[PDB]
């Protein structure tokens, strides 16, 4: 029923994994990192109804 | 085992009404009542991006940086005009 | 890092070999890919290590997809153990599923080839440790193993699926995109390592045991792993030997080290730093 | 081998010998649990499933843990030994390790400034 | 998940309930079929023996050793189906299940859409409190004398009442929302 | 489309007959919904475990011990794997 | 409209199976078209110096005394 | 892997090399005025090509050719083959130098195993 | 069976039996479905720590035991082999690599200034 | 200053003066603009401090707090506008007003240049908080929360009365400007290692320190939601900026008498950290939440570096919004829930779809997520304190798991799972309680794109 | 459509691997009961055996009659 939600986040995905890549001072390149990481998070967790992807 | 005369009863009735909800469930005709384009995005967001290097990035210092460019042995310099000069010829042609 | 690098190679390599979730079998292999990633690092040759990370992206990539096919045409079933004969039942996603796996497995000529194997005999060629070294080949050969035990479960096989069958992958949206990574799965290592540019001064010069070891390796891994799955289709039973299961419950990281600290994290805080 | 549980890794229902008891004494418990259940549980199924309700299902059995849990403390506390000397350890214990952690590289670096020998290089900042 | 659990197991449950896990956990080891369907009569066979025992503590030893058996040679990963607790799938779609009594605090303007749908609905909730003084009265009237309580609950037994505690069973979220 | 089409209980329902029928104990010219495995047909109280698990892997999930302790007669099986199942027909 | 089918080998659609035969003909069409043209998998194209050959001369080795 | 290492590890290393000291005795010792390595590229050629450090060999002139044909040849990456297997072969020329120069070693060092005995003539 | 009285708080609330969430039957329909407890039955004191999403208590078909030694041992074996390998490592008959000039002594970024104690490496 | 305060005494009349029907939006709305005068102070283009008058001062520290303090009566007023709504039209104005009075005093304590002006003040802003705790706490507990909040700040503010005119005595003026230019320099005595724990340890109790930071808990849990974003927003930030005004003085003695508090505050950072990890009220998690990341700014207001003070600057204005805005959302789960437990209510992401995006990013200010001024704050009390001692990156780096850990479980408990089956049906979100989120991270979104603001004395 | 059913008929266990376990579970005496069922496996359409170099080798046939042409051009 959230297929748009779920496009918009593999995006801002992309928008943080090449952050991550072309990032030259690191303070940037930790924004990529932890960014990656929460979007993760919310992408691991896609089904937040079951356990098993909270877990 | 076997279902319990008493149960197979508050599931056939149950399982009666569950059946109902679900024909309810379904959505009658009309329920729902309401009350190149490429080169747009592409096109559109690029004239800006091109305002904005050429014009702050390039006017500013050390904003846009590149490695030398390579020069390599008897290659021309088309800023100076120098031409590099050719090499020690290599001696083996041993393949 | 060659160090550890090597560890997780071969320690996630020996946990697919059991596992029996198809999705969960490419995941380990993702992390034994950078495993090996991890190794060229460690062996201080970078240029190689991210020609392999571009090469990595397009096959792993295709076959989670490949499993995606797969998992959504049958019922949601997500297990090798229920799923079979999809060669015949769906050619698209099965040969799109063995391109990826010879890529996989360094199959000579295909993207996986122009850069692992210049990984492989790096490590034939560098100094090395010596567990290092040996866990890492044969860490390559179980890739095949575990590559041999998708293809013969999920695809060469008798079905085993549910008996009503509704497999549909005409959709433009699988293919096309399914279609174009395999494109690039056939093509990319010839295109990314002829235009790079001309690093690393890689060592060419080999006994030619080492110059082929990466070769002969996949191939046996292949080959001792279908004798393997030749061999249970028999009437007699073998189950699976005491280490075994060590491998299929991921080495029992999993079962020990997330019930313990966890629990004496927690009980720390509600019993000692909080209420005392 | 035989399964060993531990206080992780229990003993799973079947393998435990409580189980595969009849004692009809152990049955009379058996089912006189279920009674309580059962009762509980039709007093949440004819409240929860109450037309005219708007009212909040309690569930007091929540309260009772919540409240034993952060206001039945205190009003229950006797100092006794293991529960001071154990009260003490660790309170004042790491915060007592760490002095002598931080204190013993502060003073390691400043003598190292003092004498000269510390770097600082590139480091315009602090 | 629909049916209330008995107080205590009887032999024969236990006995039963193997043959599942019994069986279940052989078709991991066997991932073939006919190597299964072979391994596994071959089990029937095992329970088929010792099914006449009258001597119930040989019984409840040929259980018990069973049991064992089985612990010892369970597969790691068994083959669990994909919605099934434990499963891939299980609580998936949860996610888009809710609980219906949501429905009620909707705009006029959102309701004023999906017209026929809530003429509906107003019928259900019309007969949910069209019975509840019935129903609980049902089922006080039928408490039977105080003493073994089951969570079973009772039929209708009369017409036109509707069989008891039912808003929640029927009413139910839908399993696959989508 | 990818997803299979919906269950209907007309369907369900010969789905279950079928299997039956393929049960080489269980008559396959008499098998006939409301015909109790235990009481009719002569099953055992073993085969139930199987006949339910065959149905568990026709129909792809898992009928609950507690509730499957009790599908005995070959049609509560066609209403509970439905009622499982939302099929309303 | 693919039907589903109960117990039969689901029917399939002509693209489905020449698009599978594509994708994998020219894997082969590639793996053999590079090993015609740079077959050096196998021996790369430098050869081994015998290492154990190499006369007490070339190396340096003085007359023992 | 190989059987040079089961020499050293295995047996006996005495007259096994050490890695970290393959020129260990003296450079000179078995050759009169033996010719120093040449470079052909120009300290600043190098470094007008960019060559990485590491790849400044004494094949680093063989690169620099390469190089040029393949920026030179630009769309095309597949026609700067020989330039390649030149580079190649120089450095194969040198993997191979490196491996003249650690078997003299080798055999140098059982000169001296040699010898010892020889020269530790009973009396 | 109310919890040992240590005077550490716990009170009169029950020692219920330490096993977690995970176990308990997964299929019948809890009140709290999440909780998998019902209403009106005493939570444990420790329910923050045994949800679901925490820690687990379920058991093992291997020994818990033979699960640490296994694990540790593995780590163990592979730790001490890693370093029988530093001990005895692998390297190809090749000697040390040439680098001109004075290994690079200048574009090491070396003082221009002070030229470095000539290396020189001769052919063969 | 005195905008940014006669024209907020002026609310109070017109809280009074007000129909009883439309008093909400007169001082809701004057407020707003009365917020909008307070960003004039922002325009420094040089880096003199602005002496306005003699008593009445605004310089880098004072002025991104003032601004936050103006702000936050608006949001309070609007986070009240529904419990206290029940009340009888004399008992709102009275709220109303004693909102009202906190920022008067607020924004005058933190624009002041006398110290004392500061303590006077200072230690008058416990009367507005603790009538708002307790004539309005619901819990039954909330005397004890009262008794507890006045007199740890009590039995820590005399101490500071008499330090302050001891240094009069001493120096012969408490004005902070002429105090930092003149030679104020303890000379390590055992009294002087007395003064400098009587000036901080007033500060160091409202600002709570792991030893003595149990007031806070009790008073946030039982505090009605406008007095629970007070305290946290504006009152413990109180200490912080005392801290950083006082110590110009005693400049000696915290380079050896800073260890205890240090070391009490990192460890304490850990072990607040954690037993957020379970504690079943909401409103008890956000609290410890807020010790902790209070026990990072009292390890950098003492380790004393350029880049502490701003680190602590940076993560205190940002901890005050997003604290408040993870204590205004608890609320209106509180308010349709009716319980703090935490257990209760879960997966409303599945009910309230927005609520749920502000629950997110409110838990992403609260770990530390980088394109946020909370990183960029934690990141620098992190460099320091590393500087001050390498090893403090262990018991710092104990602490960023911990605030992972519970940042994300707040949201994987109370924001997802499956729906709680049945408690009052939950009536969906109001406008203001989403734009009363809204207000808080659209400013903390605006304030992460320009850091300098908020950037300290310091920097 | 009222999707139609095969006929349970059609199934029968001679001819497939199911077969010769059918066999010796008689050797043994036991029946094999549910064989019957697990027969459309074998049955037909996935009735040939796979074999792993057929689906290495897939298309192999057309890849090297394109390689001919295209090294003959
Ligand atoms: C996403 C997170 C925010 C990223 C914002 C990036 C752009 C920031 C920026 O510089 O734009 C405003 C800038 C204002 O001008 P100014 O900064 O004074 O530049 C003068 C240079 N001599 O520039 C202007 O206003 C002049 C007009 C510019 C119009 C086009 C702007 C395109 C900016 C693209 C930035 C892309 C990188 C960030 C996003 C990825
Ligand atoms: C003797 C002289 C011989 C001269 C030629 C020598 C052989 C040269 C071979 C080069 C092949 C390059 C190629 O085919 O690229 C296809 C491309 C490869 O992968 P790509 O998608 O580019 O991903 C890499 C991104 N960096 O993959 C794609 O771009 C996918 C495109 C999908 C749509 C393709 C539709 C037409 C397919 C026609 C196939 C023939
Ligand atoms: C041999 C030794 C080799 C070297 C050491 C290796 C291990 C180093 C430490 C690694 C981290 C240890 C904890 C890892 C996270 C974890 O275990 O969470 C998993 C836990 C249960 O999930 P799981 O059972 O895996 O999946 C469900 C399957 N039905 O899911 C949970 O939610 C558990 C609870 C998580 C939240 C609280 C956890 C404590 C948080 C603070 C402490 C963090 C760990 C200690 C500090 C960091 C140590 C590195
Ligand atoms: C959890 C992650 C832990 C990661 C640990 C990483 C450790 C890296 C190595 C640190 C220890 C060696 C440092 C070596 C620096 C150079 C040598 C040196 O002189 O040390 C500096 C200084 C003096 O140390 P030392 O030489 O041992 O002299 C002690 C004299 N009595 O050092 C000192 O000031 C004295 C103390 C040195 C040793 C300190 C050990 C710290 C232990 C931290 C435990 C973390 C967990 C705590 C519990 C968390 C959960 C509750
Ligand atoms: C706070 C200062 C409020 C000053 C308000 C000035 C205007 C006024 O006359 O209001 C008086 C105030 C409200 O009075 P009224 O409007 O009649 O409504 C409440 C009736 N008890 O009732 C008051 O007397 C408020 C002032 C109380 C005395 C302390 C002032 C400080
Ligand atoms: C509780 C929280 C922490 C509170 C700390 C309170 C410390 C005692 C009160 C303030 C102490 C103080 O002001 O320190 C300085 C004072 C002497 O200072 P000085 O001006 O140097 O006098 C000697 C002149 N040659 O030294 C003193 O004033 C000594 C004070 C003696 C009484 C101590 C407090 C008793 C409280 C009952
Ligand atoms: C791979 C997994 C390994 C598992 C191996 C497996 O445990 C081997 C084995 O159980 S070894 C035979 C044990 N077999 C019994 O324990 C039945 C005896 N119990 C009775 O006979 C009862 O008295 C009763 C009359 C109720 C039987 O009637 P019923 O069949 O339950 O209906």
């Amino acid at each position: 029923p959230n297929i748009n939600r779920f496009i918009k986040y593999l995006t801002l995905f992309l928008i943080t994994m090449l952050i991550l890549t072309s990032a030259n001072n690191m303070f940037q390149l930790f924004i990529g990192w932890e960014g990656v990481g929460i979007m993760s998070f919310l992408l691991i967790g896609w089904w937040y109804g079951r356990t098993d992807a909270n877990t | 085992s076997g279902y319990t005369p008493d149960e197979k009863l508050r599931l056939q009735q149950l399982r009666e009404l569950r059946r109902r909800w679900l024909k309810d469930q379904e959505l009658s005709p009309r329920e729902p009542v309401l009350p190149l384009f490429a080169v747009s995005h592409v096109l559109i967001p690029m004239w800006f991006v091109h305002y904005y290097v050429k014009y702050h990035m390039a006017t500013k210092p050390y904003t846009i940086v590149s490695s030398k460019p390579r020069i390599f042995p008897g290659d021309t310099i088309l800023e100076t005009g120098e031409v590099i000069p050719p090499m020690r010829d290599f001696p083996d042609q041993h393949h | 890092m060659l160090c550890l690098g090597a560890l997780t190679t071969l320690f996630t390599a020996i946990c697919a070999l059991t596992q029996n979730d198809i999705k969960k079998i490419i995941a380990f292999s993702t992390s034994s890919q950078l495993g090996l990633m991890m190794v060229t690092l460690g062996m201080n040759q970078p240029h190689l290590a991210f020609l392999h990370i571009c090469t990595h992206a397009f096959f792993k990539a295709m076959l989670f997809m490949c499993s995606g096919s797969i998992i959504h045409s049958l019922a949601d079933e997500q297990d090798i153990r229920k799923m079979g004969n999809i060669t015949k039942i769906m050619p698209f996603t099965s040969s799109c599923l063995v391109i990826g796996s010879l890529a996989l497995t360094g199959m000579p000529f295909l993207t996986g080839f122009y850069s692992k194997d210049l990984i492989i005999e790096a490590i034939n060629t560098c100094n090395t440790n010596a567990w290092a070294l040996l866990i890492t080949l044969i860490a390559t050969s179980m890739t095949a193993m575990y590559s041999m035990r998708i293809i013969y479960f999920v695809t060469m096989t008798k079905p085993r699926f549910p008996p009503l069958i509704s497999i549909n992958e005409n959709d433009p949206d699988l293919m096309n995109p399914i279609k174009r990574l395999a494109f690039g799965s056939i093509f990319a290592g010839f295109v990314i390592s002829y235009n790079i540019p001309p690093t690393s001064i890689p060592v060419l010069t080999m006994p030619w045991f080492l110059k082929t070891t990466a070769l002969i390796i996949s191939v046996l891994g292949f080959l001792i792993a279908l004798e393997l799955n030749n061999l249970t289709m028999k009437l007699s039973m073998n189950k699976a030997n005491p280490y075994s299961s060590f491998s299929t419950l991921l080495g029992f990281f999993p079962s020990i080290i997330h019930r313990i600290t966890p629990m004496k994290s927690l009980n720390l805080s509600l019993k000692t730093s909080l209420t005392l | 081998s035989k399964y060993k549980p531990a206080p992780l890794a229990t003993l799973p229902s079947t393998l435990d010998p409580a189980e595969y008891d009849v004692s009809p004494e152990t049955r009379r418990a058996q089912v006189e649990r279920l009674s309580i259940r059962a009762r509980l549980k039709r007093e949440y199924l004819l409240q929860y499933n109450d037309p005219k309700r708007v009212s909040h299902i309690e569930d007091p059995a929540l309260i009772r843990w919540t409240y034993a849990r952060s206001a039945n403390i205190y009003p229950n506390f006797r100092p006794t030994p293991k529960n001071s000397l154990l009260g003490a350890v660790a309170g004042f214990g790491p915060l007592i390790f760490w002095y002598y952690v931080f204190k013993t590289d502060r003073d390691r670096k400043e003598r190292l400034i003092q004498e000269g020998k510390l770097d600082r290089k590139f480091n315009i900042s602090y | 998940a629909f049916c209330a659990p008995p107080a205590y197991l009887t032999h024969q449950q236990k006995v039963l309930r193997l043959y599942k896990r019994a069986l279940r956990h052989l078709e991991s080891w066997c991932i073939h079929r006919d190597k299964y369907r072979y391994f596994a009569c071959l089990m029937r066979a095992r329970f088929e023996e010792h099914k006449n025992e009258k001597d119930m503590m040989r019984a409840t030893q040929l259980l018990r050793e069973a049991e064992e058996e089985f612990w010892q040679n369970q597969h790691p990963q068994p083959y669990i189906f994909p919605d099934s607790p434990g499963g891939t799938s299980f609580e998936r779609y949860e996610c888009y299940k809710v609980p219906e009594w949501c429905l009620d605090y909707w705009h006029p303007s959102e309701k004023a859409m999906y017209p026929d749908y809530f003429s509906k609905r107003e019928q259900w909730k019309k007969l949910r409190m069209e019975s509840w003084d019935r129903e609980v009265k049902q089922l006080q009237e039928e408490t039977s004398p105080d003493g073994i309580m089951t969570e079973a609950l009772p039929p209708a037994r009369r017409e036109g009442d509707l069989p008891p505690l039912w808003w929640h069973i029927v009413t139910r979220p839908r399993e696959r929302p989508t | 489309y990818s997803d299979a089409p919906p269950l209907t209980l007309d369907g369900i329902k010969d789905r279950v007959l079928y299997v039956l029928k393929l049960y080489d104990k269980i008559d396959p010219e008499k098998l006939s919904v409301n015909s109790h495995f235990m009481k009719d047909l002569g099953l055992d109280s073993l085969d139930q475990v199987e006949i339910i698990m065959a149905m568990e892997d026709e129909f792809g999930f898992e009928i609950p011990d507690i509730d499957a302790e009790k599908l005995m007669c070959p049609q509560e099986i066609v209403d509970y794997i439905a009622d499982k199942k939302d099929v309303y027909e | 409209h693919i039907q589903p089918r109960y117990r039969e080998f689901p029917q399939l659609t002509r693209s489905q199976v020449i698009q599978g035969e594509f994708l994998s003909s020219l894997m082969w069409f590639w793996i053999l078209w590079r090993f015609w043209h740079d077959s050096d998998a196998v021996l790369g194209h430098f050869s081994y110096p015998d290492p154990s050959q190499w006369t007490d001369e070339e190396l340096g080795i003085p007359p023992d005394d | 892997m190989g059987a040079h290492l089961t020499r050293r590890y295995l047996w006996d290393a005495s007259v096994e090399p050490d890695p970290e000291k393959i020129p260990s005795f003296p450079p000179d010792l078995g050759f009169p005025e033996r010719k120093e390595r040449v470079m052909v590229a120009t300290q600043q050629e190098m470094m007008d090509a960019q060559l990485t450090l590491q790849q400044r060999d004494y094949c680093a002139h063989y690169l620099i050719r390469l190089l040029k044909c393949k920026r030179d040849s630009f769309p095309n990456f597949l026609a700067c083959k020989h330039e390649q297997h030149d580079w190649d072969y120089c450095e194969h020329l040198d993997y191979v130098k490196r491996m003249k120069e650690f078997e003299r070693e080798r055999r140098l060092l059982q000169r001296k195993k040699r010898r010892a005995l020889k020269e530790a003539r009973v009396a | 069976e109310p919890y040992p009285d240590d005077g550490m708080g716990y009170g009169d609330y029950p020692m219920l039996p330490n096993r977690s969430q995970h176990e308990r039957d997964p299929w019948y329909q809890w009140d709290h479905s999440e909780l998998r407890m019902n209403w009106g039955e005493p939570i444990h004191w420790d329910l923050d720590m045994y949800i679901r999403n925490r820690v687990d208590t379920s058991p093992t078909p291997v020994s818990w035991d033979v699960m640490c030694k296994h694990l540790f041992g593995f780590v163990a074996f592979m730790v001490f082999m890693f370093w029988v390998g530093h001990v005895f490592p692998s390297y190809q008959p090749v000697g040390p690599k040439q680098y001109p000039y004075n290994n690079l002594y200048l574009e090491r970024g070396g003082d221009p200034t002070k030229e470095p104690e000539p290396v020189v490496h001769y052919d063969i | 200053m005195l905008k940014i305060i006669l024209p907020s005494l002026m609310l109070l009349p017109l809280t009074w003066l007000s129909s009883p029907k439309k008093t909400w939006t007169n001082v809701t709305s004057y407020s707003f603009l009365i917020s909008l005068t307070s960003l004039t102070l922002l325009w420094q283009t040089d880096e003199n401090y602005k002496n306005f008058s003699n008593m009445f001062s605004s310089d880098p520290l004072s002025t991104p707090l003032i601004i936050l303090t103006a702000w936050l009566l608006p949001l309070m007023l609007m986070a009240s506008q529904n419990h206290l709504k029940k009340d009888n039209n004399v008992l709102q104005k009275l709220y109303i007003s004693m909102l009202i009075s906190l920022q008067i005093l607020l924004i005058m304590t933190f624009s002041a240049t006398e110290l004392i002006m500061f303590y006077i003040l200072f230690e008058a802003t416990l009367i507005p908080t603790l009538i708002i705790i307790t004539r309005w706490g619901n819990q039954t507990e909330r005397l004890n929360a009262g008794i507890y909040f006045l007199f740890y700040t009590l039995i820590g503010s005399i101490p500071l009365l008499i330090a302050l005119i001891l240094i009069q005595n001493h120096v012969g003026t408490l004005n902070l400007m002429i105090l930092s230019f003149t030679t104020h320099t303890l000379d390590a005595s055992w009294s002087n290692n007395l003064l400098w724990l009587a000036c901080m340890m007033a500060f160091l109790i409202k600002m709570p320190l792991y030893g003595v930071h149990l007031w806070l808990p009790k008073a946030h849990v039982e505090a009605p939601i406008a007095g629970s974003m007070i305290l946290a927003a504006i009152l413990l930030k109180l200490g912080s900026y005392g801290m950083i005004r006082i110590s110009i003085i005693l400049d000696p003695l915290t380079k050896y008498m800073a260890y205890p508090f240090i070391l009490l505050s990192l460890w304490g950072m850990i072990m607040t950290s954690s037993i957020c990890l379970r504690q079943t009220d909401l409103k008890s998690l956000i609290a410890y939440s807020s010790v902790s990341h209070m026990a990072l700014v009292i390890a950098s207001i003492m380790i004393q570096t350029p880049w502490s003070f701003m680190g602590a600057t940076m993560l205190m204005i940002a901890h005050g919004l997003t604290s408040s805005l993870l204590f205004c959302l608890a609320n209106s789960n509180y308010e349709r829930i009716h319980s703090r437990t935490m257990i209760m209510a879960r997966g409303l992401q599945m009910v309230f779809p927005l609520m749920a995006t502000w629950w997110l990013m409110a838990s992403l200010a609260n770990l530390a997520l980088p394109p946020s001024i909370n990183l960029m704050g934690e990141l620098f009390i992190t460099m320091s304190l590393f500087s001050w001692s390498n090893f403090t990156i262990i018991l710092m780096g104990i602490n960023i798991i911990i605030t992972g850990m519970y940042s994300m479980y707040m949201i994987i408990t109370t924001q997802r799972g499956k729906l709680t089956n049945h408690m009052i049906n939950l009536q969906p979100s109001h406008t203001r309680e989403l734009t009363l989120m809204a207000l808080h991270m659209i400013p903390l979104i605006l304030l992460t794109t320009s850091p300098k603001l908020i950037t300290g004395l310091t920097m | 459509g009222k999707m139609e059913l095969p006929d349970y008929r059609q199934w029968k266990i001679e001819g497939t691997p199911l077969e010769t376990v059918q066999k010796k579970l008689a050797a043994r005496g036991l029946r094999d009961p549910w064989a019957r069922n697990e027969a459309w496996r074998y049955m037909g359409g996935f009735a040939g055996n796979i074999t792993f170099p057929s689906v290495i080798l897939k298309g192999f046939k057309w890849g090297f009659a394109a390689f001919v042409v295209a090294l003959g051009a």
